[PDB]
């Protein structure tokens, strides 16, 4: 009936946006994992900047 | 977030299409419960006519 | 979480709940449907006899 493709409608519809739901997901995800891998860049910088700092000072 | 809303969205139109067939069903059940009474009550005013005629 | 859980599961359980009644409903709108052509079938005979009483 038009309950029936109503339903048929709003299903797929949950299909497509939980869907791009997961997707977004997954592409914050890799944004999240870049920022990750930025921040432990961030933190050798932090260190090498630290101990050549600290070299300078010393001499 | 996203798909969440989503599918909560399908839960309620789930509840909603749920909520609206069982009061049909409960109206359609006192409507023919009704008929039902209503002839056995004919019913019984015929057997007691039947009565007054045998008399 | 927390909310989402109880939330989609109070919503399950309102869907079943409407589910149910609609059904016991229906069941008890059949039965009395029955009944009531029962009543209906009954009722023919009973003015048949009624009416040859009269005669």
């Amino acid at each position: 009936d038009f309950d029936d493709i109503h339903r048929k409608r709003m299903e797929k519809d949950l299909n497509e946006l939980q869907a791009l739901i997961e997707a977004h997901f997954e592409n914050r995800k890799k944004e999240e994992e870049e920022l990750v891998s930025l921040k432990d860049r961030i933190e050798r910088r932090r260190a090498e900047r630290a101990e050549q700092q600290r070299i300078r000072n010393e001499r | 977030m996203d798909a969440i809303k989503k599918k909560m969205q399908m839960l309620k139109l789930d509840k909603e299409n749920a909520l609206d067939r069982a009061e049909q069903a409960e109206a359609d059940k006192k409507a023919a419960e009704d008929r039902s009474k209503q002839l056995e009550d004919e019913l019984v005013s015929l057997q007691k006519k039947l009565k007054g005629t045998e008399d």
